[PDB]
């Protein structure tokens, strides 16, 4: 997996591919990495599928029984903080999760990183799994805060398709999603194999590929 | 009078007043028949409601696909109980590939029921239970009281006026026997029944409730427009 | 383990230790919460009956749950004090799970839910307490004064008085209190506050306690001297 | 020592339709080098329309199934005989398989039938519960012979339309309950031929609006 | 001195009616029913007027599709909703779905009878649950201590609810609007209220399937109650 | 069946009495006189042998117990209380000092022990209090001779003499006129055997009285040679023949 | 988790056209020794169902405990136990089948393979498996252990698939058990000469023959084998 | 069962009060009279042994005065049996605090947790509670010297001088006449010896009748000293306060 996500002027952009692995052997393509708490927070999934979906999930509960008790959602920050605290009982105990809690509260837009080895960090941009390596380059060079709606969502995008490029383990379609004050937007399935040809073609990257 | 307190203790004539004070609350509850064939066994009960706006509170539960029952009393005791029958069908199937027994659904009703009459600080089962089910010695009836008795019988019928249904079921106990292979004409005869229990109100849609179970049908629940056909 | 069953209902549908528990707050010292337009005051009552005492050690009537947050309460001392340490924990459980300090609502709410499961569990009786529970909200600028009691329900007040004789001091704040336009400045909160104190407490001496509490965990302590000024003010404009 | 797990092969196939759904499974039952049995049933009807298959290690396959089954059953007694769909059985299923993340059920699971606007439904599992629903699924021990046949010949990946050379795509045109037991019986065959677990006997469970219904064809017994 | 757990003469438990009781002397709320949503309603009543009325909370959110209005001893509803939230929300994540109105009052009255010598005595406090599913459609249910249950199209409880309950038992048919059923409430708690009802000692709320649970603002009850009036006033 | 008398037994009545205290205090009334007369060089308990039967063995039954090496303990009361007493006596100077220290508790602190046990019976739940007055006389290096009395409220005293049971009251002023702080253990018996044969009816002899001391260490009653620092038990137990042969100079 | 000690070898079994037919060796092997001649390894329960069982005979006289326990608690309160309430193969097979799963789940096992062989209240022939892991299995033929690899490849050949079972009697099944058994005694190492034999049929009912032996054995090609390649003499 | 006998510990009165609570308190106002007295250069706790005998053991004898540790002392007034299962759990508890924060327990804090205990046994358990009052003198670097009192509701307050047991009422209104701020601790010793004096039901106040302790900075230099008064010393100072 690649997955990404960085807080900018007009939110926070999330994006991730959509390959699954069970070794050498691709068993799926289509995969959700982006996981749904409510309309204003959103979750990433890498490393252990199974454990990122339950927890994550079970989260949502959490996050959703105190908008019950105090007639007021949950913030960025506390709703990672359960999920630190819920994985972090169950350390050594063969865990494997990396997840961003992305959203927008009282304080702005809000992310942190939240893995199961225990960290818990708030930050600008961030990039998780096997083909985080590859996204960075693409982020740190052409972040900004004063980014447009439009370049951040390419943004977003055409760092997880460097990725998947590279990365064996990360490819198959692009998810991605912004995040507003009045909510998260899905932004569509972008499949890497036709995205591929069309930011060769668009941009000029990729020279080093015969299309 | 001194001797009711709680049911740990008995009378000085050999009574145990907690359990017959539970009896009493059967009594109390709306009436409802059983009766069986050698094919099929059927179950009747006269819904109660609160007010006009109010829904007819649920008188009959299944169990299993071959075995259910009717409460009168308490009805959060019957959901327990049942509870209980569900979990004990249950096991039989997971563990044995084994579909419970009536009679020995019976015993361990009357076993968990006795544990509350013999012990301090609980209290008895404020139901009463006709059961019936077919398994591989054919239909059944049963009749449960919380003291723990349990009776098979082949008709019975237990709630307020109870005595007037029972009457009708010894009288026609020939008959109603031999109505094999024919779930229409059992289920007359447990209308017709249950009817000698009521007074001013009469069986009306939503008021009826009806349950059979037999040899190649499942233990089903009728109610609704499902009934008018029997009115 | 001890399970008797303490609190029950009885034939007209009333919970005897519940209301005895408030027999016991009707015997505790007045209590009195007055919120103005920008701050919180509490008022306590002290008996003075027991002189020759160390104020400065003796344990006093309000008490901080949180740096934004303070209990004051009518009824039994010693029960007064597991319910604070109660709260005082849920505070730091709260600020160490959620990464936000209590809201005074919430506290209100906890406390008053322990209160709640003493009146329906085995082997306990109810807490003997009533208690006014007063301070502003994280990075909020409008005053919270709630009010809880043995039964566990609990609300919020402009004004509010328990104890003894708090049906005479909340007759006072029921005509001099005046939603439209609350105190506005400190100085009038705290005037009210003791006019109210002076219709029960007897002398104005060391009788009466005040505790302001202002927003962004601003809360402080009135000295005797500084009491007195106010009831020397209110006493000289009376004669009139 | 002790190992709690083995391998009994095995090999199946859910494909959904537009209005139907079909799964489809071996019979062949093995350890090792040796045959149990040519013909023990892997595929399931468990109610509500809905059929199950668990692959992998049959032991922890059956106690699944039987759980499932039992989570049906319940469902019914406590919401009011309610039809439990497809969505809901998945992730109930997720919640039987997480809970023991730290001992799992040793099995790769298919669940298959309709969703609630009567379209056909596929979703797959990991032995620990992540789930997804898909249009076509292979698992077991052919999975990797058969999955890329399916890309192929159900979703026309890597197809393009002649004449335009690369241009424009294949459109992606539903199948029929026809054509796709064509597919599957192919996929089995061609599994049969290359892999050594699997053969003996083709069991297709099929779903539609009007029931379950159930078609068994020969397999190779080599 | 007596079992907690003791059944009377009559074959009834003395704490469950002796806990009846307690509910009769609560203050009044009131359900209705109809094919466009669910009413609830209730008399906030106030024991002073330094009391700030709309920290007084007894119409309270299960779910978005279940809300529940309370009766009687209040403070023991808290920990009766907080089971109710738990499990609406844990049956949404063991099946990814809406729970049912009926199921989830199941839930809710298998705690009642958990009682003896588990809690040292029955709830306080009779529930009005209302809410809609797709199965049973908009459900209005009465949740007692005695673990009892059942469906109304109408129901009051409290103090006058016996008043109230023969008022609604002309009123109600079921042809009913949202908007007649709005007023209907208003119309029977202005009836038995002790005080004069206003937008601020009496509350409104309701359950659509669109919009799902809503508490009414003030300002909102406040035109609905000018327009009870005037409609009275028209004949 | 579970213990479900997790309850208080004994409770303040209205005048602020713990009742069954005092009815435990009434019953040690009843029993048997016994007394303990402290010496510059020696402690003396001593008690009637009141048999129930002149069937039965007296001798079996003893009212006075060895608790350690240089503590010894008497009652009046009730005797199967004392004796389960005596037990966990013997067990708590093991398991909460000796198996610590690797030396036996002085007095005052077994003392301390025993009546823990004994106040405990009177807060618990389902229990009543122990029916029995303690007398225990020992010996420790730093504290010297000691004896004390523990009473059913777990309330202790430190004795110079004393006296408890039938006639508690007429031995006291007894010992008050014949104590002084000059006695040697030998006139400590003898003022012993003085005061209890006011509160005895019937025969007065070695066979009828149980008497033990708190003395000097004895060597001979160690059972081993060969550790200087060892030099044996200070407890002892008078003989028959021992009690007869200060009853003639008497 | 354990070790076997003292084990049992093959158990042997298949269908015919009215019942079912299942055969043991009476050896108790620890380890190469061939220490106990005299164990029954066949265990019959009621007179319509016999348990086979293969593994560790500690923990084989431990579920022989359980089905002689299990008969006894089927009776009680049991009007119909001699009858339509006695105890069937199918029950007595998902109970093992449990215990089995309950046993390996705990990491504990009963070290065994079982055979559960009998007939049905309407005659329908069964046969199933079950083994240390809780993995179950049914076919027309089944066999453990040594069995699995030798016997099963004769037996299937009588009973090759579901439809010849009609077609086979119960002279040809006893006929081809026998001689699984004696194909057993010639290439496994752990096996006995003496065996049991039991027949379940829907007619005639159970009969169980104890002291059988292998006979008809060729050895007399033994003595022009000289050598183990170049010698002659 | 078993409820027929409960008599129910922890429950309120109609008017409020707790029974078990209100009839301890009618115990210890049985008990002998404590007292104590706070001074700007120290502590004294003066007590009464009730009725005592020519044969008791005074020297080696302690039923009033008891240390909790170096710094914090104890008067106590009722069941002594009970008190020393509370007093064992306070030393307890100051070891525990010593242990963690390597300070000595600050006074307050120690008498917070004992009325805590206390507490605990009119709220739930079912059991009676102590029977029990205490007067706490001590001294720490925070409030420097400090006199406490605790009863049986698990109530605590602060004083400069207060008495339990006995004869309360007229031994508190004595020392709210003669006690004065600037007192120091000599004066203080001569108030409660003359206090005690006054209210004491016995024909008159002698050596073997007392237990006698102070708290003094009358150490070498920045220190503080535990003084618990021999049969002889006692008999000095009533000598010298011209009592006998
Ligand atoms: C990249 C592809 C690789 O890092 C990405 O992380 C994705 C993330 C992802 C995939 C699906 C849904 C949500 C997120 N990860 C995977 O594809 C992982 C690869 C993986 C397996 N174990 C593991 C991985 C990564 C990091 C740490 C540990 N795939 C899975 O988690 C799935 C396919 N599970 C399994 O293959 C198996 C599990 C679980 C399991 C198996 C196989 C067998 C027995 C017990 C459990
Ligand atoms: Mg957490
Ligand atoms: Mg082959
Ligand atoms: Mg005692």
């Amino acid at each position: 997996t690649t997955t990404l996500a960085f807080k900018f002027r007009h939110g926070v952009i999330v994006a991730a591919d959509s390959r699954a692995t069970a070794g050498a052997y691709i068993a799926s393509q289509t995969v959700k990495k982006v996981i749904e708490i409510n309309p204003y927070l959103l979750g990433t999934m890498a490393g252990g599928a199974a454990d990122c979906s339950f927890w994550e999930r079970l989260l949502a509960r959490q996050c959703r029984i105190y908008e019950l008790r105090n007639k007021e959602r949950i913030s960025v920050a506390a709703a990672s903080k359960l999920l630190a605290n819920m994985v972090y009982q169950y350390k050594g105990m063969g865990l494997s999760m990396g997840t961003m809690i992305c959203g927008w509260d009282k304080r702005g837009p809000g992310l942190y990183y939240v893995d199961s080895e225990g960290n818990r960090i708030s930050g600008a941009t961030f990039s998780v799994g096997s083909g985080s390596v590859y996204a960075y380059g693409v982020l740190d060079s052409n972040y900004k805060w004063d980014l447009s709606v439009e370049d951040a969502l390419y943004l977003g995008k055409r760092s997880i398709l460097a990725a998947a490029h590279r990365d064996a383990y990360s490819g198959g379609s692009v998810n991605l999603y912004h995040v507003t004050e009045d909510g998260w937007i899905y932004h569509g399935n972008h499949d890497v194999g036709e995205l591929f040809w069309k930011v060769k073609e668009e941009e000029g990257s990729f020279n080093n590929v015969i299309g | 009078n001194n001797y009711d307190g709680d049911t740990v203790t008995f009378s000085p004539t050999g009574r145990l007043f907690q359990v017959e004070y539970a009896l009493e609350a059967i009594k109390q509850g709306s009436v409802t028949v059983g009766l069986r064939s050698n094919t099929h066994a059927v179950l009747v009960a006269l819904k109660r409601n609160a007010d006009e706006l109010s829904s007819y509170q649920k008188k009959i539960i299944k169990c299993d696909e071959h075995m259910g029952l009717s409460l009168a009393g308490l009805a959060p005791d019957a959901r327990v109980l049942s509870n209980y029958l569900r979990q004990q069908c249950n096991y039989s199937s997971l563990v044995f590939n084994r579909k419970l027994a009536v009679e020995r659904a019976g015993h361990l009703l009357c076993d968990k029921a006795q544990k509350n009459t013999q012990s301090y600080g609980g209290r008895p089962y404020g139901v009463g239970l006709l059961i019936i089910g077919y398994d591989k010695s054919g239909a059944h009836l049963l009749e449960f009281q919380p003291s723990g008795n349990v009776t098979e019988l082949y008709g019975t019928a237990i709630g307020a006026r109870s005595q007037g249904a029972k009457t009708y079921l010894e009288r026609t106990l020939d008959t109603f026997i031999k109505i094999d292979g024919n779930p229409d004409e059992l289920i007359k005869a447990g209308v017709e029944a249950i009817s000698q229990s009521l007074r001013d109100e009469s069986l009306t849609v939503d008021n009826l409730s009806i349950a059979i179970v037999g040899k190649d049908t499942p233990f089903t629940i009728y109610d609704g427009e499902a009934v008018a056909k029997y009115i | 383990g001890y399970d008797r069953a303490l609190s029950i209902f009885s034939p007209d549908g009333h919970i005897f230790q519940v209301e005895y528990a408030l027999e016991a707050v009707k015997r505790g010292t007045c209590a009195v919460g007055v919120k103005g337009k920008n701050c919180v005051v509490l008022g306590c009552e002290r008996r003075s009956t027991l002189k020759l005492q160390d104020t400065r050690i003796t344990p006093s009537k309000v008490s901080k749950i949180d740096s934004h947050v303070v209990l004051s309460f009518s009824g039994l001392n010693a029960d007064s004090r597991i319910l604070i340490e109660k709260a005082r924990v849920e505070a730091q459980s709260h600020r160490l799970t959620l990464e936000d300090p209590v809201t005074v609502e919430y506290l209100t709410r906890y406390v008053a839910g322990v209160q709640q499961r003493y009146t329906q569990s085995g082997g306990v009786r109810p807490f003997g307490v009533s208690t006014l529970i007063a301070g502003f909200d994280p990075r909020d600028d409008e005053p919270k004064l709630y009010q809880t009691e043995p039964s566990g329900i609990y609300s919020s007040w402009s004004a509010q008085t328990i104890g003894r004789n708090s049906k005479t001091v909340r007759e006072f704040l029921e005509k001099n209190y005046d939603r439209k336009e609350p105190p506005a400045t400190v100085e009038e909160c705290v005037k009210l506050t003791v006019r109210s104190l002076l219709e029960v407490v007897q002398t104005g001496a060391k009788n009466i306690e005040i505790t302001v509490v202002k927003p962004d965990s601003d809360i402080v302590a009135l000295s005797s001297e500084e009491i007195n000024q106010y009831v020397t003010q209110i006493e000289q404009e009376k004669q009139e | 020592q002790f190992n709690p797990y083995g391998d009994n092969g095995g090999t199946i196939l859910g494909i959904a339709g537009e209005d139907f759904a079909v799964l489809a499974g071996d019979t062949r039952n093995i350890t090792d080098y040796s045959i149990n049995s040519r013909y023990e049933p892997k595929v399931f009807d468990c109610g509500d329309n809905i059929v199950m298959s668990a692959n992998g290690f049959a032991a922890d396959g059956d106690a699944l199934v039987k759980r499932f089954k039992n989570s049906v059953k319940w469902y019914h007694f406590d919401h009011n005989d309610k039809k439990l769909s497809i969505n809901s059985a998945a992730r109930n299923i997720q919640h039987l398989l997480y809970s023991r993340r730290f001992f799992p059920y040793y099995v790769y699971n298919i669940i298959a039938g309709l969703d609630e606007d009567g379209k056909g439904a596929v979703y797959s599992f990991d032995p620990v519960g992540s789930y997804q629903r898909e249009q076509c699924r292979a698992g077991g021990a052919a999975a990797s012979l058969i999955m890329p046949f399916l890309d192929n010949q159900v979703n026309f990946k890597n197809q393009y339309e002649p004449g335009t050379n690369g241009k424009v795509k294949k459109p992606l045109k539903y199948l029929s309950v026809e054509e796709v037991i064509k597919l599957v019986r192919d996929s089995f065959t061609s599994a049969t031929e290359r892999h050594i677990q699997v053969g003996d006997g083709l069991e297709i469970l099929i779903v539609t609006k009007d029931g379950v219904r159930k078609e068994f064809y020969e397999l190779k017994r080599d | 001195d007596r079992g907690v757990s003791t059944f009377s003469p009559e074959g009834r438990l003395f704490q469950v009616e002796y806990s009846l009781e307690a509910i009769k002397l609560g203050s009044t709320a009131i359900g209705i029913a109809t094919k466009e949503g669910v009413v609830l309603g209730v008399e906030k009543r106030a024991t002073s007027p330094l009391l700030e009325s709309d920290s007084i909370e007894k119409i309270v959110e299960i779910d978005r599709h279940i809300g529940c209005a309370m009766s009687g001893l209040t403070a023991d509803a808290r920990s009766m909703i907080e089971h109710a939230r738990t499990a609406a929300v844990t049956h949404n994540l063991y099946y990814d779905e809406d729970i049912n109105v009926e199921s989830l009052t199941q839930s809710v009255c298998d705690l009642a009878l958990r009682f003896g010598e588990l809690m040292s005595r029955p709830f306080g406090v009779a529930l009005l649950i209302a809410g809609h599913d797709a199965d049973d459609g908009y459900q209005l249910f009465h949740a007692e201590p005695s673990g009892t249950f059942y469906r109304y199209n109408a129901k009051a409880i409290g103090s006058g609810s016996e008043g109230a309950q023969a008022e609604l038992l002309n009123e109600w048919h079921s042809s009913l609007t949202l908007k007649e059923a709005e007023l209907l409430v208003l119309k029977i708690l202005k009836q038995v209220m002790e005080e004069k009802l206003d937008e601020n000692n009496a509350q409104l709320s309701c359950i659509t399937k669109q919009d799902g649970f809503k508490i009414y603002d003030n300002e909102k009850t406040a035109e609905l109650i000018k327009e009870l009036k005037e409609k009275e006033a028209a004949e | 069946m579970t213990d479900r008398y997790s309850f208080s037994l004994t409770t303040f009545s209205p005048s602020g009495k713990l009742g069954q205290i005092d009815y435990a205090l009434t019953a040690v009334k009843q029993g048997v006189t016994s007394l303990g007369i402290k010496a510059t060089n020696g402690v003396v308990i001593a008690t009637e042998k009141k048999s129930s039967s002149p069937l039965a063995m007296s001798e079996t039954l003893s009212k006075v117990s060895l608790l350690t090496p240089d503590i010894g303990a008497v009652y009046s009361g009730m005797g199967p209380d004392y004796r389960v007493l005596v037990d966990k006596s013997r067990k708590v100077a093991h398991t909460s000092y000796k198996r610590i220290y690797g030396e036996y508790p002085p007095t005052k602190l077994l003392v301390s022990e025993v009546a823990k046990i004994m106040q405990e019976a009177t807060q618990s739940g389902g229990v009543r209090p122990f029916g029995v007055s303690l007398l225990i006389a020992g010996h420790d290096e730093f504290n010297g001779f000691s004896l004390y009395q523990v009473d059913p409220s777990g309330s202790y005293f430190p004795w110079k003499a004393t006296a408890i049971g039938k006639g508690s009251v007429a031995a006291k002023t007894f010992l008050e006129k014949r104590w002084n702080d000059e006695l040697e253990l030998e006139d400590a018996i003898h003022i012993a055997l003085l005061t209890l044969k006011e509160s005895v009816e019937g025969e007065f002899n070695g066979d009828t009285i149980e008497l033990a001391i708190i003395g000097d260490e004895n060597p001979d009653l160690l059972g081993y040679t060969g550790i200087p620092t060892d030099k044996g038990p200070r407890f002892r137990k008078l003989t028959s023949q021992e009690i007869n042969d200060r009853l003639e100079a008497l | 988790t354990q070790q076997p000690i003292v084990t049992g070898t093959s158990v042997i079994s298949m269908k015919y056209d009215n019942g079912v037919i299942i055969a043991a060796d009476n050896l108790g092997s620890y380890g190469s020794l061939l220490r106990f001649n005299g164990v029954e390894r066949l265990i019959p329960v009621g007179d319509n169902t016999v348990v086979g069982i293969s593994g560790d005979i500690s923990d084989m006289q431990h579920i022989e405990r359980l089905l002689k326990d299990l008969v006894t608690e089927n009776a009680y309160d049991n009007p119909l136990a001699d009858a339509e309430e006695a105890l069937e193969p199918s029950y007595i097979f998902e109970y093992l089948a449990t215990v089995m799963y309950q046993r390996r789940s705990k990491m504990n096992p009963l070290w065994n393979a079982i055979i559960v062989a009998g007939v049905q209240s309407n005659g329908d022939q069964f046969l199933r498996y079950v083994n240390l892991l809780g993995v179950t299995y049914s076919s027309p033929t089944l066999a453990t252990g040594f069995g699995a690899h030798m016997a099963n490849p004769l037996l299937r050949k009588v009973v090759d698939r579901e439809s010849d079972i009609p077609k086979t009697t119960v002279q040809v099944a006893e006929e081809a058990i026998v001689n699984a058994m004696r194909v057993l005694y010639y290439r496994d190492a752990r096996s006995s000469r003496n065996f049991s034999l039991a027949i379940i049929d829907k007619n005639t009912g159970l009969t169980f023959k104890k002291n059988l032996q292998v006979e008809n054995m060729k050895w007399d090609f033994a003595k022009d084998i000289k050598g183990y390649g170049t010698q002659k003499i | 069962g078993s409820r027929r006998y409960d008599s129910r510990t922890t429950i309120f009165s109609p008017e409020g009060r707790l029974y078990q609570v209100e009839y301890a308190l009618e115990s210890i106002s049985h008990a002998g009279t404590a007292i104590g007295i706070m001074a700007s250069d120290g502590i004294v706790l003066a007590a009464e042994r009730k009725v005592t005998s020519t044969l008791l053991e005074q020297d080696t004898s302690t039923e009033k005065l008891y240390k909790l540790n170096d710094k914090i002392a104890v008067a106590v007034a009722g069941l002594t049996a009970d008190a020393e299962i509370l007093i064992n759990t306070a030393r307890i508890h100051a070891q525990n605090y010593l242990k963690t924060y390597n300070e000595d327990i600050p006074v307050e804090i120690l008498v917070r947790r004992l009325s805590d205990i206390k507490q605990g046994y009119t709220q739930h358990g079912g059991l009676r509670p102590f029977g029990v009052s205490f007067i706490y003198a001590g001294y720490d670097d925070r409030y420097g010297y400090q006199l406490y009192t605790s009863n049986p509701s698990g109530n605590y307050t602060g004083w400069k001088a207060i008495s339990v047991g006995a004869n309360t009422s007229a031994a508190q209104t004595l020392l709210q006449m003669d006690y004065k701020d600037d007192m120091k601790v000599d004066d203080a010793i001569e108030l409660a010896l003359k206090t005690l004096s006054k209210t004491t039901d016995s024909s008159a106040l002698t050596y073997d009748r007392l237990e006698f302790a102070t708290i003094r900075k009358g150490a070498n230099d920045g220190e503080v000293y535990q003084k618990i008064f021999k049969p002889q010393e006692i008999k000095d100072i009533l000598v010298k306060t011209g009592i006998t």
